[PDB]
Order: C-alpha cells, then structure tokens, then sequence
C-alpha cells in the first residue's frame, strides 16, 4: 500500500502571495496524482486532474508533486489532499490546513445572562460570544464576583471564515440554579493581541 | 446540473445494520464509478471501496472487506451503502463521489452521511433564547443526541454574520450556541426567529428573541 | 496564459498516460497559450460513447478530439456525428476504413493513417517501375472497393484503357466465372482488392483456374495477405504493410504534434470564439470550427514520427510510408518500402509467383 | 402501433394509433439521444416523427445514428431533420421528407429553361455535394438540352478571407449564377457579392435548398430576388406533414401484420437484432393522393418541390410548383 505524505500540514499565506503545498509518496505513482479542496462545511471539490479556477496549478510527476496558488483567496481557506489513484487501495494525503494571514480585528465581546426558559426549567447557563477577531489565539477567563472560575466552562471555535478571514468562539458557563442565584456578579475577561487593556463584558442580576 | 444527493444522517445501535442511498443526476448514470469515503470526525479521508456502475463489479478495500457491501440500482440512478454488524468505530461522515471514467479521480462529491454507531437514548433539544449601532442576537441548543442538529436564522432570510458553532459532548448530550449580529435598526423593530431541526427526533422548535 | 484543452478517446489507460505526456512535451516547445489534456476509453455501447462525447469531452470546451480503437471497424463514427455537429475535429489514428473520407457524411474527420483505397499510390509506382501498362483491376463491389477502384484510375488517367475492372458481391464464394473473364483478358498482373475473407475466396479460384502459377503477377495490399487470406496466398505475392499504422503511441504523440502546431497557428488570427462547453442548449455550430479544420488540413510536419505529416483535401493522410511485402516460403519478407514519394530499392530478391526471381531494379 | 411526435414551436403547433405528442426547442445531440431514449424505455415506442425549428443540418445526422441503436423508424418531416446531405444508413430506418441534390437541380434546369436562361455560370464551395451538383447539370448540359454557354465553374472558400472570395467572385460574367454552398456560407457570398454589384434586379441567382433551408429564417445579407427551389413549403402545413407521417407508420405497421405476425417490440434500454423491422412496407407507401415512397439513399422521390422568391418585404413568395405531373408550373 502507497503511503502519501505532505508538509507540512499548516502554512499562513498573505493575500495575493504564491503558495506551494508539496505531497511525497512512497513509491512511483506516474501522474495519477489528484488534489482536493475540503472547506469549511462542505464535501471535499476536485481541484487538479492528473498532476495538472485558474489560480490553481500542478506540477511534479512521479514520487514529488506540488500544487501551487499564484494568487491567494480569502476563500482559499480549508484543507487540501492529495489522493493517489495509481494502484489499489486508493489512498490520501495527510492534508494541509491553509489559513490566511490578515489584519488585526478586536474581538466584539457580548454576554448573556441565563433566560427565563431556562432558569424556569432547572440549571442556568451563561454564555459569552467573542466574535469576528485576528489573530485566533486568545485568552477567556471567567469571574464571579471577582473570583476566576474554571470549572464548567465550555469552549468553542469557529473555522477561519471564507470572506472575513477572522475567528470566532463562544464561552458557556454553567451552573446549577443554586449556584446562580447565590452570586451576584458574572464577567467574561479576555486578552488579545489587540487589547492593551483585558476587555472585559459583565452584567449584575440584580 | 451534476448532482449526488445523499440520503439523511442515521442513528443506530451496535451490532445493527445501515443502507446509505445516493441518488445521480446531470449524468449518464452507467458511463462511470461510483466511490465511497469515510471520513471520522477529527481524522481525514479513508477510501472504502469503488464499484463499476455499467457492470455492478464491486471493489472493496482491504479494512473494509468484511462487512460492507457496495448496492446498485441502474433503473433509479441510484448507488448504495449497506454496513452490517456496526462497531463504535463507524462513527463518520460517509461520501459517495463519481469516479470518472470508472477508476480516475473524484470529481464530483455526495453532501455527506453523517453515521452515529452508539448505544444512547436519542433526546430532543432544548433552545433557550439569548438576549442582551450593532446589535448581536443568540440561541442556545443545550442537550441532544445524536450530533446531527440544523439551526437557521429568520428560516434563511437571516444568512449573513450567522455564527454556529460546533456542539460539545457531554455524558450523551450535546450543546452548542448560534450568534446573529444585526444592525440597531433591525431589532427590536424586525422579529428575529432561531430555528432548530433535529432529524434523529424528527422534531423542530421555534424560539424568538425578546427583550 | 489561457486554457485550450484536446480531447481525446483511446484504448486503454496507459494510452491515456501516453496522451497526457504528449501534450505536456508540447508545451514545452514553447509559452502564452498552455495546452490541457482531456481523455477517456472507449464505451460500451454507442450511444453512451455518443453521450461520453458531449460529457466529458465538449463539456471541456475541446479544440479537437482524437480517437484511437478500443481492443478487440467504425467505432469512430458516434465521436464523429457528435463532434461533427458543432464542427469540431476530429481526429483518427487507427481507422483505415474508406468512408470517412466522404465529406458529405464525415466533414469534420481528419485522419493521420491512409485509407486502404490509398494504397493505389504504390500500385501506381510499381507500374512505372517496371513499366507495365496493363493490369487487371479485381475490386469487392462495397464502399472499400469502389474507392480503391477509383483512386487507381484517377491516377493512371492523370499523365481508362490501362485497366480492366472486374467486380463481385462481397461474401461470394463462387468465383469461377469471374477469374474465367479475368483469363480470358490477356490477364498478366492482377490487382485484388477485397477483405481479409473476400480475398480468401479469391484465393481459392485462382488455384482452380492455375492462375496461381507461373504466368500472372498478384499485387494486393494489406487486409489480403492477413490472416485466413495470407495461408490460401499464391506464393510469389507482393502486398503492402503500413509502416506504423498500427501503434496508437505513434500516432498519439503525433497528432498532438500537429495539433498543437495548428492552434498556435489559430491564435495568430483575428476574430476567435471558444468551443462549445457542453451540448446541452447549444445548437449552432462552433463559430471557428470550419476555420479551425482548414487551418488543421493546412498542417505540414516533417519532424513527425511516423514520417511527414500532412493531409489532402479529404483530411487523409499524405506522406505515408508503407512496406512491400513479398510472400515466398510461406513467409513475408520486405523487399522495400514505400518512401512516401518513390520506392526505395531494398536489396533482396523478389520470388515472382512460379519461381522465377527478379529485383526492385532501376 | 404506439407512435411519438416530436415538434418545435414553430408553425404554432400545440396538441391502433397512440400518438405520444412533446415540444421542446433543444436539438444538440445529447438532447436528441435523451428524448428518443427516454421516450424508448417507458413508452413502447414502434415509430418516431420529428421536427425542429433550426438550420443544423447534423440534427438528421443525429437522427440516422439514433435509428440504427434503438431500431426505432424515425421520420424527418421539418427543419434539420428534413436536410437531405449524409445517405441514409442501410442498417437504420431513418427518412427524411425532402428531395435530393439531383431533384432540384432538375427544377432549376426548368427554371432556366422556360425563361431562355441558357448563358449561366456556377458557383459553389468545397462544401460536400458540390462534385454532385457540377457533375449533375454538366452531364445534363453537355448531352441533353437545357444549358447552352456554361461558364467554368467558380471554386470558392467562405473560411477564406474576404480578399479571397472577392477575387474569385469578380471571374463571373454571367446574368443568371448557380450558387451551392451552405446556408452559413450564403449569407458570405451574398453579402460580398453586393458590394460587387453582383445582387443587382439584372443578375438572377438561383440556389438549393441547402442555401434556403427555413422559410422562417431569413438573413438579411439574402438580396431581394433571391430564388430557390425549398421543400418547407408553408402551404404543406406542418399538422399535414405528422398525418403523413404517421399514415406512412401504420401503414407499414398493418402491412408488416401478416407478412411476420407481430409488431417488433420496443428495445429494452439505450443504456447497458430483431428478425425483423419495418425497414420494408415502409419505403413504398401510398397515402391519400400522393405516394411518400422513399428511396434506399433515404430521400422522397416525388417530394413537395417548391420554387421560391425572396420579395423586397423581406419575404418568400411561392411562384412555381414542381410537385404536380413532374412538371414545373410557374405563375
Ligand atoms: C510500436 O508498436 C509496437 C506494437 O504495435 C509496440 O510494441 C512498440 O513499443 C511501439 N514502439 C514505439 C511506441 O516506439
Ligand atoms: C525519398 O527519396 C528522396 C530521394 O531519393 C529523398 O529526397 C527523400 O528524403 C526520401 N524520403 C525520406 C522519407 O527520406
Ligand atoms: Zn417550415
């Protein structure tokens, strides 16, 4: 069985630089080397036939093939494999997760208290949106009445968007309808690349 | 006007048996190969097998000799997934794609079959609205199962700056969020609907968002 | 850089490799205009070649479409009617069959192999080689022996009472009143041209009416010494091989040759529309279709590897290279080729029917 | 016994016997092979009548190859599929309610004859048919008396460019001119033509069918005076044309009742032989006056001959008539 393999498997092009994902294989596969682009939430689309939109082109022929974008997209973001279809069983790539880079975008933070469907239906969730930012790493902390918790917090993350190019998440915080109404005060702290100051979103129940 | 439409994601217990359909059209159906992929969740594209559509000549993979078998009905233009004796490691996204010319590539893919393989009841969700020159809207979906959960907006008329995010698994129960940023002048003045569609339960539920 | 795409319908897989690096060594002899290959095997059945045709291959906007025999002798025509309806080339590689040279059926058909009706061009030669000037012309009365008739005469009349012509049903196995009419002729040199069964037939007669022996020259061309045709052959017989025309990587890596010539060619011109992308809604013609096709027929490469390449008014090819062959102790042996445009003298012995011997002299 | 009708949209057609009728505008080859197929499988279809609304000649071309897979007899009756050009398949079914290149030859010879047009040049293209067409009026000319002064024959190219067709074009000097050539190329030679002052009221040409084809489209670049020997007769209605087509099937179906017992069976699917067909009771068929017999070439052989005229209305006007006693019956 042919074993294919590229690196690396993460790169972070500028918009309108040239990228060139390599795939290596094993053994000598002639031209029978196809290539793939999985976005965000769609099924993987056939990109190249045969080593060969018109910013996507292929080259390379036995065992070292690349694909090569002489013009990145903001929609250019996703996975791309390489598929061997020269001898049985067929067999893909690693993949390669491209991201773009982009311009630095504060996060928009936005908290919401637990509703009143739910805290009349037991437990009591509060939830903290952090959208539209760049880059994707950043810091969450929660705080009740001034006091860091992380103990029942649930994270999320958003795939690099196709027009925006930025990040989002989302920050759950739950409890139990006693613990709730025993509190007063719930923040949702952040640090970002952008913020000199931790922005910080809170609401008082009271 | 190619097309591979996929039949809807399935929910079955170890040890049963599940038939995956995929239906063509745009195409002569009998001039290619039909594919089949498994994709799990975190991991990446794992080749199943390939059967010939003109001669009904299945080629199976050496990992997924034993129980799966490759269907075929050339009178409705349509190919066939059946896995027996389900294990908790068949817990993918299974993809039907065209193979050209019988054995050349992929080029033209399935929507997808999402496929559970555990032993859980099924729940319907719960959805509990959020509310607070920008405005940002939420939903909260808490605990369901299986994965397989649609949220819209408005019904679609709400599409642009809609924010899903994936769910989390906690003890057979999943949760996950949805964020809608609108304009100060779309709300309260326009009605903002979150809908939420579990095909598992066969169940839909409808929650607007109220100061 | 813009995107001209070829189609292509070979045989097997490793064909379509082969076409595939054809075309990626044409764009190496140069630039502005990138060449992309688009293929796929033979069909099962016509109509699904016919519908593969618009698919896979118009669907890609091809300039021309080359088309090769599936293994194991008009399978060519779905791609021809196809294609041919928007005007677009199409290219042969291994039919010989002589109705593709008819225009009013297969306009836009080109083809890098002779028809066997073209093999009257060596007969012509031998004539003025050794200066004979009366034959017998024995043809099949079909579309493959009308055209062969027609060929031969049209080049002897170009400088009918050099030739005598005797037809027959094809499948006939009683061919006794015909070589009776042949003898009764003053018959010396005989032309047959028939199939590799109908020769078999003719065969057959001879050695009836001795005209196997000693007095008569056979010179056939290639279906009639293959085969069944070749065991029942007068010994003695001197029949024609086409240099090439058999490979399908020859002639695959030779029309890319041309056809890459011919669009660069093309774009050198004022006024070009793209081709058709797919059938469906579209009803006229492709606009450069018939300029495109001159401008293919126009060709000439020398370079090429089966021999210089160019094509007649009928899009047949010209130039070609053929084999005499010369059966003498139940096996063929080359006593010279056909140079394309004279017959170049090999240096061995030429067994006429009987026993007697004599050579390419002069 | 079961029977479909395929129409274009032109000539305002909106709809034992089992007559399936459609329209649809779409003519390319993957639609012609799509409809007969898909009419195949799921309608036991023994016999097809057609009819488009283009000037695509390759729709009859199309046509024959489906004839001679599914076995079905298929009847060109208007437009494309009723362009006389490739010979009809042995193995197929496929005819065409047209004449031949001879058949209007012989009425433009008429044409000629009876208006004293004896001094005439030829004009045509390298375009298939044009060897049938010299050789046909020459030898009809040479031996027996209906041309007198024949120029030689002018050899065109409309892929050419202008320069070329312009220097050619200037060679004739004679008031009455042949013109064969193809409908695309027509509307080349014509319009060139003009700026030669070649389409004036004192030059007559005269031009097939091939050139004419619909009487419903006409290009502009035709010059006013345009004569032409057509067989879309808009007097032939097309409601006639699928009456006769269909009496030309049944026909062949009840006479093909006893000579074999049985009607042959539609075939299974296009997508992956009889003994017997109604290739013959078909191709000699009387129906109401006039026989619609064919010939093995796949054409009529007392076809609707017409002789028409383009007027300065930017219209065709019907002033001759072949079709009666084999004589031409001008106005
Ligand atoms: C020519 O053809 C023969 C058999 O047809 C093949 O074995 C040979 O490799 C070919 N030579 C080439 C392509 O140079
Ligand atoms: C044929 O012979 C002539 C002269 O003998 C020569 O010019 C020509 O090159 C030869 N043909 C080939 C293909 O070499
Ligand atoms: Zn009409």
């Amino acid at each position: 069985d042919i074993v294919m393999t590229q690196a690396p498997a993460t790169l972070s092009v500028t918009p309108g630089d040239r990228v060139s994902l390599s795939c290596r294989a094993s053994q000598s596969i002639a031209d029978y080397l196809y290539w793939y682009q999985q976005k965000s939430h769609e099924s993987p689309r056939l990109l190249l036939k045969y080593a060969s939109p018109s910013r996507f082109s292929g080259s390379g022929s036995g065992s070292d093939f690349t694909l090569t974008i002489n013009s990145v997209e903001p929609e250019d973001v996703g996975m791309y494999y390489c598929q061997n279809g020269h001898s049985f069983p067929r067999t893909f790539g690693g993949g390669t997760k491209l991201e773009i880079k982009r311009a630095d975008a504060a996060p928009t933070v936005s908290i919401f208290p637990p509703s009143s469907e739910q805290l009349a239906a037991g437990g009591a969730s509060v939830v903290c949106f952090l959208n539209n930012f760049y880059p994707k790493d950043i810091n969450v902390k929660w705080k009740i009445d001034g006091s860091e918790r992380q103990n029942g917090v649930l994270n999320s993350w958003t795939d690099q968007d196709s027009k925006d190019s930025t990040y989002s998440m989302s920050s759950t915080l739950t409890l139990t309808k006693d613990e709730y109404e025993r509190h007063n005060s719930y923040t949702c702290e952040a640090t970002h690349k952008t913020s000199t100051s931790p922005i910080v979103k809170s609401f008082n129940r009271n | 006007e190619v097309k591979l439409v996929e039949s809807g994601p399935e929910l079955k217990k170890p040890g049963e048996t599940v038939k995956i359909s995929c239906k063509a059209s745009g195409f002569t159906f009998t001039n290619y190969g039909m594919n089949w992929v498994k994709q799990a969740p975190g991991k990446g594209l794992k080749w199943m097998g390939w059967i010939n559509i003109y001669t009904g000549e299945p080629t199976y993979a050496d990992d997924f000799k034993g129980r799966f078998a490759f269907s075929l009905e050339t009178s409705a233009s349509t190919a066939y997934l059946q896995i027996n004796n389900l294990k908790n490691e068949d817990t993918a996204t299974y993809f039907c794609a065209r193979g050209y010319d019988y054995e050349g590539y992929f080029d033209y893919w399935g929507q997808g079959t999402t496929l559970t393989v555990s032993s859980a009841k099924t729940t319907p969700p719960s959805v509990y609205p959020l509310a607070p020159s920008m405005v940002t809207l939420g939903c909260l979906v808490k605990g369901y199962f299986p994965e397989p959960v649609t949220v819209t907006w408005n019904s679609g008329s709400l599409s642009s700056g809609v924010h899903t995010f994936p769910a989390v698994l906690q003890s057979d129960l999943y949760t996950l969020s949805s964020s809608v940023t609108v304009p100060s002048s779309t709300w309260p003045s326009e009605t903002v609907t979150c809908n939420v569609a579990h095909p598992a339960s066969s169940t839909k539920v409808d929650k607007k968002i109220v100061p | 850089p813009k995107i001209v795409n070829i189609g292509a319908v070979l045989s097997t897989k490793k064909h379509e490799q082969i076409f595939r690096e054809a075309v990626n060594q044409a764009n190496k002899r140069h630039r502005k205009i990138q060449l992309q290959a688009t293929s796929v095997t033979h069909r099962p059945n016509a109509i699904q070649m016919a519908l593969s045709v618009c698919e896979d291959l118009i669907s890609s906007q091809v300039y021309a479409i080359l088309v090769s025999h599936p293994p194991a002798h008009l399978t060519p025509t779905p791609i021809s009617y196809t294609a041919g309806f928007y005007r677009i080339p199409v290219i042969g590689l291994t039919t010989r069959m002589s109705i593709y040279s008819d225009k009013s059926i297969h306009l836009s058909f080109l083809r890098t192999v002779p028809p066997y009706s073209h093999q009257a061009l060596v007969w012509f030669e031998m004539m003025r080689l050794f200066n004979w000037n009366h034959v017998i012309l024995i043809v099949s009365d079909d579309h493959e022996g009308r055209a062969a008739q027609k060929k031969l005469e049209t080049l002897l009349e170009g400088k009918p009472k050099a030739d005598k012509v005797l037809q027959f049903e094809p499948g006939t196995k009683n061919l006794t009143a015909l070589l009776l009419e042949a003898k009764e002729l003053e018959a010396r040199v005989i032309i047959l041209s028939a199939s590799e069964d109908d020769a078999t037939a003719v065969y057959k007669s001879a050695a009836m009416l001795d005209m196997t022996g000693a007095g008569y020259v056979w010179l056939v061309g290639e279906r009639e010494i293959s085969g069944s045709a070749l065991r029942y052959a007068p010994d003695g017989i001197i029949g024609l091989q086409l240099i090439n025309g058999k490979n399908e990587s020859a002639h695959i890596s030779d029309a890319v040759a041309v056809v890459a010539q011919a669009i660069h060619e093309l774009f050198e011109m004022e006024n070009i529309t793209d081709p058709p992308r797919g059938c469906v809604g579209n009803t006229n013609i492709w606009k450069t279709g018939p300029l495109f096709k001159r401008v293919l027929m126009s060709s000439k490469y020398p370079d090429g590897v089966t021999g210089r390449i160019e094509f007649n008014e009928d899009g047949d090819r010209k130039f070609a290279q053929y084999s005499i062959m010369n059966l003498q102790n139940r096996k063929l042996v080359q006593v010279g080729i056909f140079n394309g445009s004279y017959i170049i003298q090999n240096d061995r012995k030429i067994i006429w029917p009987g026993g007697e011997t004599e050579g390419t002299l002069v | 016994l079961n029977i479909a009708v395929l129409l274009g949209h032109s000539h305002d057609v909106t709809e034992d016997v089992n007559v399936v009728a459609l329209l649809m505008n779409r003519t390319d080859p993957k639609s012609l092979i799509t409809h007969v197929c898909d009419l195949m499988s799921g309608a036991r279809i023994h016999g097809l009548v057609f009819g488009d609304d283009t000037d695509q000649e390759a729709v009859a071309q199309m046509l024959d190859f489906i004839s001679s897979q599914t076995f079905i007899p298929i009847l060109g009756i208007h437009g494309g599929a009723s362009m006389i050009m490739a010979d009809k398949d042995p193995t197929s079914t496929f005819f065409q309610f047209g004449a031949s290149i001879q058949q209007q030859a012989t009425v433009m010879l008429k044409i000629m004859q009876d208006y004293d047009w004896h001094v005439f040049s030829l004009v045509t293209t390298i375009f298939p048919g044009y060897r049938d067409f010299i050789s046909f009026i020459k030898t009809t000319v040479d031996n027996s008396f209906v041309g007198w002064d024949m120029q030689n024959v002018i050899t065109l190219d409309t892929s050419f460019e202008d320069a070329k067709t312009q220097v050619q074009l200037k060679k004739i000097h004679s008031s009455v001119i042949l013109l064969y050539c193809s409908k695309d190329e027509a509307v080349l030679i014509l319009s060139e033509a003009r700026s030669l002052g070649l389409t004036g009221y004192d030059f007559f040409w005269i031009v097939p069918s091939l050139v004419s084809g619909n009487t419903e489209l006409i290009p502009k670049e035709f010059p006013s005076g345009l004569i032409s020997v057509s067989y879309d007769d808009w007097d032939y209605s097309l409601e006639a044309r699928v009456r006769d087509g269909l009496g030309i099937l049944t026909t062949a179906a009840s006479s093909m009742l006893e000579k074999f017992s049985y009607i042959p069976e539609a075939k299974a699917s296009c997508y992956g032989t009889p003994l017997h067909t109604l290739h013959q009771f078909m191709v000699n068929v009387t129906w109401d006056g006039k026989d619609l017999s064919f010939t093995e070439e796949g054409y009529q052989v007392h076809p609707r001959l017409v002789v028409i005229v383009l007027n300065k209305d930017r219209e065709w006007e019907k002033v001759g008539k072949w079709e009666n006693q084999t004589l031409s019956l001008r106005h």
